[PDB]
RNA sequence: UCGGAGAGAGGCUCGGUGAAAUAGACAUGUCUGUGAAGAUGCGGACUACCUGCACCUGGACAGAAAGACCCUAUGAAGCUU
RNA sequence: CGGUAGGGGAGCGUUCCGUGUUAGGGAGAAACGCGUGCGUGAGCCGCGUUGGACGAAGCGGAAGCGAGAAUGUCGGCUUGAGUAACGCAAACAUUGGUGAGAAUCCAAUGCCCCGAAAACCUAAGGGUUCCUCCGCAAGGUUCGUCCACGGAGGGUGAGUC
RNA sequence: GGCCAGUGAGACGAUGGGGGAUAAGCUUCAUCGUCGAGAGGGAAACAGCCCGGAUCACCAGCUAAGGCCCCUAAAUGACCG
RNA sequence: AGGGUGAAAAGAACCCCCAUCGGGGAGUGAAAUAGAACAUGAAACCGUAAGCUCUCAAGCAGUGGGAGGGGGACCAGACCC
């Protein structure tokens, strides 16, 4: 019972190639190099999904800081966050920063009535 | 050619107009929600559309650098070029203002920096390192001193070059940008003006 | 580096350069029109013109001067008899270079030279 | 559909001629007048031209006989040069080792094209944009409209 | 002496296209001569 | 010393024919730092439009031959008493 | 509930056999190439084009059963590159002819080179290369109407060599 | 106790010593950490130092080590030297 | 080392380019996107056409974010380049 391989090889290497078919140069069209590269692509994806969570937060913090410094001359992000928790107020950084963009009136309003 | 050109342009105008009427685009000021109600701007972090940040609409600033601190001024300048000034900040794009510096040759520096500080450029030869002092260079080309201090604080990379151009240093007091009505620059620091 | 040096080499040594110019000059004189390359033609104007000039002063001396050249007695006797009648008016420049289509098997540029 | 009868694919093939040396010549005549092309190919300084010339003239004669349209109208639309069937001589070299030299071949193809077959239809669409002459529900706007197919 | 890798693709295209442009130049010149062939030349 | 000039055969350009060893992938800068302790690829700076052709060989621990030196194997083989 | 050597458990596919000369199939199977289905994955599942006759499951069985590495191995095709080279520095030139086309084939005229050879005979060896007419795909380091090439027909005569 | 493995080249750091020249990213033992076989954050880059042990998803939150002029998240914060 | 046009040679009369080769119409055939280099015809490699897009850039070529532009004869905050 001789068993030729035939079908089973490139039916998977097509699927391997389906990933890399946006890649630039040799990486897109060379079997074993595609196989080497796909892995690395997936690894960089998995790695950067966790970088995502901290990096968006880090952007938001900068946005909020930039927004809040335009009020009083000496008022600053660090103080602002502790002033939120002093009054018991569970707005997360995403919302705060995005309202700071899309409706600065509302940040003015939150800033006004947190101080007292 | 002419016939087919005019006819093609008559279609290009119409197809341009067909899309311009498909979903519309604010400026800043604004209120959270509107009668757009397309893709979610609200639970997806803001990212600037080119329609916003065009180079004409950008603010301007002027710094008179006389009897100041070189580094302390430069940090604020860098900030105001980046856009960390503004709430609408984005690391990937320049949404920051311009800066104009005047009386760059009268900028001040602490300690014994007027002699001891060296500015080095290396031609790119087996011999040629050329090293001259702060004051010696200031006598010749004072523009650099501010310019060099600023470029060191801007983010080096494709963007770093583009948004460097926005700095405008000058030898003397008068400047040729009266057309733009560049306002005065705000200055966070106590040490920023020299003791005198 | 060939500054102010004027000599048509014809790809050859002095053995064969003079051998070329001589034979070409003979054949041209005989037939009256020849097909050759541009360089082989353009170099040839010093020697045809020199020999027609030599055929003006038909004297014992000048016939031997010319007869060292041609290596065919019966062509050089055609001149001396012919020349002063059919060139008596003309004062130099007895030679025309028409120019026609590259040679097939080497893209060699090509020309006609014939008496004016 | 947009053409189909604006052409005749004469494909003279197995020409004994390297593909790159054929692409020196054929890259110049991709989109010219046929008259002009013939004037070029006889004066050009290439071995490459002769078999190309033969196929251009054969293609145009073919077009004039078979489909019966004017040689003065037509142009060279799609010229294309593909790899043929390679032959391999094994030549000797110094010191006993031996290397192959190849006799390369080619497959040349030329698609000629009449300018003015679908001109009656195209010249009629000198009619300016907001027109939509809705006669047969949509009808015959099938003649290389060229500029857009923005028909949503 | 010897090449370290292969140029492989895209670079070889760039290299070949200039060579084909040599051909283009020759074509222009040969086109120019055809008009000269038509009328005069004495 | 101390080079110089010239003749041929090449080299160079045009047409015709048309190889090679090499080659993980190559979008393949310099400086200093770093690291399997000697980096185009890692960090900081500096420099730098894209692309041919002619010339030159400092580097790619360039190519070539699973070091022929050195040592290991309870390997092989010659030669000696 | 990180994990190399390494051990244990649970699976997917490959060809062939039983069931099965099953249904499914020239209103389109195997294959081949594409999927805005599915799964933890190996893989599965529907699609209408190319394709032109084979042949799913399910429950079971058996192996030439899964590849990227072996300076593996066979075949294909690149790169270097339109680059190096074109086999002595005796040397060619012209006119005419032949022909679809000639630097290169034939003729003439020049010129030059060999001449104890680059001349003419033999021995060995080749083994048809000799001559004629035809052809030019391949061969000839270019071309080629030409050839020691391809096709067709012929050709070697001894008492004394 | 049954069945059935790999390992038997280790490396650095802290301490206790030997050898060395109380030289070595040196060598050899003894006790423990990490790497080896361990991702992530701090240390510019940087196996072996510090923090901490990665089942998987979230464009939520709190913190460790370490930090808050700009490149580059957070005080151009405070009071005394 | 080198098998597979078709059921059947029905293997392409005639016309055109034309010295040949070969090609396009015609004709045969279920099919000539079966034409003798002929059956299914994957990859590398070589092109041609369309959509977007690089000439102050620095790059193991991806990945997370995504400016501006383009769609698919099927009206999507959806999807693809």
């Amino acid at each position: 019972t001789r068993v030729k391989r035939g079908y089973i090889a490139r039916r998977r290497r097509k699927k391997i190639r389906f990933f890399a078919s946006s890649f630039r140069g040799a990486h897109s069209r060379l079997t074993r190099t595609i196989a080497q590269q796909k892995i690395r692509a997936l690894v960089s994806a998995h790695r950067d999904r966790d970088r995502q969570k901290r990096d968006f937060r880090r952007l938001w913090i900068t946005r909020i800081n930039a927004a809040i410094r335009e009020r009083g001359v000496y008022y600053n992000y660090s103080k602002f966050i502790h002033d939120l928790y002093k009054r018991q107020l569970l707005l997360n950084r995403k919302i705060l920063a995005q309202i700071a963009i899309l409706n600065p009136n509302c940040i003015y309003m939150i800033y006004n009535e947190i101080i007292k | 050619t002419k016939c087919t050109e005019e006819w093609r342009q008559l279609k290009e105008a119409v197809k341009k107009e067909f899309a311009i009427p498909h979903v519309p685009l604010d400026q800043r000021w604004m209120f959270t929600l509107e009668e757009a109600t397309g893709p979610d701007i609200w639970n997806t972090t803001w990212y600037p559309k080119s329609a916003d940040h065009v180079p004409t609409d950008k603010k301007w600033y002027v710094v008179d650098a006389t009897d100041l601190i070189l580094g302390r001024m430069a940090s604020t300048i860098a900030i105001h070029i980046r856009g960390k000034n503004l709430a609408s900040y984005t690391p990937s794009v320049d949404m920051g203002a311009f800066v104009i510096v005047v009386n760059a040759d009268k900028v001040a520096v602490s300690g014994k920096k007027r002699t001891q500080k060296l500015y080095r450029r290396h031609s790119g030869r087996p011999g040629g390192l050329k090293e001259e002092t702060f004051d010696q260079l200031q006598k010749r080309i004072p523009e650099r001193i501010i310019e060099h201090a600023v470029r060191g604080m801007l983010p080096k990379g494709r963007l770093g070059r583009y948004l460097f151009n926005h700095l405008k240093v000058y030898k003397g007091a008068e400047h040729p940008h009266q057309a733009q009505q560049p306002i005065d620059l705000p200055l966070r620091d106590k040490r920023i003006r020299v003791e005198k | 580096m060939k500054h102010g040096r004027k000599i048509h080499r014809l790809s050859r040594p002095a053995d064969q350069r003079r051998a070329l110019l001589r034979g070409l000059t003979t054949q041209l004189l005989k037939h009256g029109r020849i097909k050759t390359t541009r360089a082989k033609a353009s170099a040839m104007r010093k020697y045809v013109d020199k020999m027609i000039t030599l055929a003006k002063e038909g004297s014992l001396h000048k016939r031997r001067q010319a007869l060292g050249f041609i290596y065919e007695k019966q062509i050089v006797h055609a001149l001396f008899a012919e020349v002063p009648e059919r060139y008596g008016d003309r004062n130099g420049g007895y030679t025309r270079i028409i120019r026609t289509l590259p040679r097939r098997g080497d893209n060699a540029p090509m020309a006609y030279i014939e008496l004016v | 559909e947009p053409g189909k009868c604006d052409e005749i694919t004469t494909r003279g093939y197995s020409i004994s001629m390297s593909v790159d040396k054929a692409r020196r010549v054929i890259d110049q005549i991709r989109g010219r007048s046929y008259a002009e092309t013939l004037m070029i190919l006889e004066l050009m300084p290439y071995r490459a031209c002769y078999p190309i010339f033969k196929l251009i003239y054969s293609a145009a004669a073919n077009a004039s006989h078979n489909k019966q349209f004017n040689k003065a109208n037509l142009i060279i639309s799609k010229a294309e040069v593909n790899k043929g069937i390679t032959l391999k001589k094994v030549k000797p070299r110094a010191r006993g080792r031996s290397y192959m030299i190849k006799r390369p071949t080619c497959h040349i193809t030329i698609v000629l094209r009449d300018i003015t077959h679908f001109d009656s239809y195209d010249k009629f669409l000198e009619s300016l944009t907001p027109k939509k002459l809705i006669a047969l529900l949509g009808l015959m706007s099938t003649g290389r409209r060229r500029e857009l197919l923005c028909g949503r | 002496a010897v090449p370290k890798k292969r140029t492989s693709i895209y670079k070889k295209r760039i290299r070949k296209n200039i060579w084909k442009k040599k051909g283009y130049w020759a074509a222009l010149k040969a086109f120019s001569l055809a008009k000269s062939l038509s009328t005069g030349n004495s």
